[PDB]
């Protein structure tokens, strides 16, 4: 009986966005030892980095 | 208006009075801040504006 036909379908879907944020203090102090670590040398106590 | 009657033309009564202000002086200072007893801990330059 000669009367199917398949048939495909085709679906797109969308990406859409997210995001997330969070906040992180630098004391000033902390960025201050910070500040000579990165040079960190003979000086800069060890034991504060 | 009876009693400075009596204080201020030429009469004058079972009171009286006594002058003063308070006028200007000084000192000063020139110390033997020590050998042994004063102080402070040595050090620093960190930044924050």
């Amino acid at each position: 009986h000669p009367v199917d036909q398949p048939v495909h379908n085709y679906m797109v879907k969308r990406i859409h966005k997210r995001s997330l944020s969070a906040a992180f203090a630098i004391a000033s102090e902390a960025l201050s030892l910070l500040s000579n670590t990165y040079v960190d040398g003979t000086e800069i106590d060890s034991s504060l980095r | 208006i009876s009693l400075t009657h009596q204080l201020r033309t030429g009469f004058h009564p079972g009171i009286a009075f006594t002058v003063v202000r308070q006028d200007r002086f000084a000192t000063e200072q020139l110390l033997y801040a020590e050998r042994a007893s004063e102080s402070y801990f040595v050090g620093q330059i960190q930044v924050h504006h």
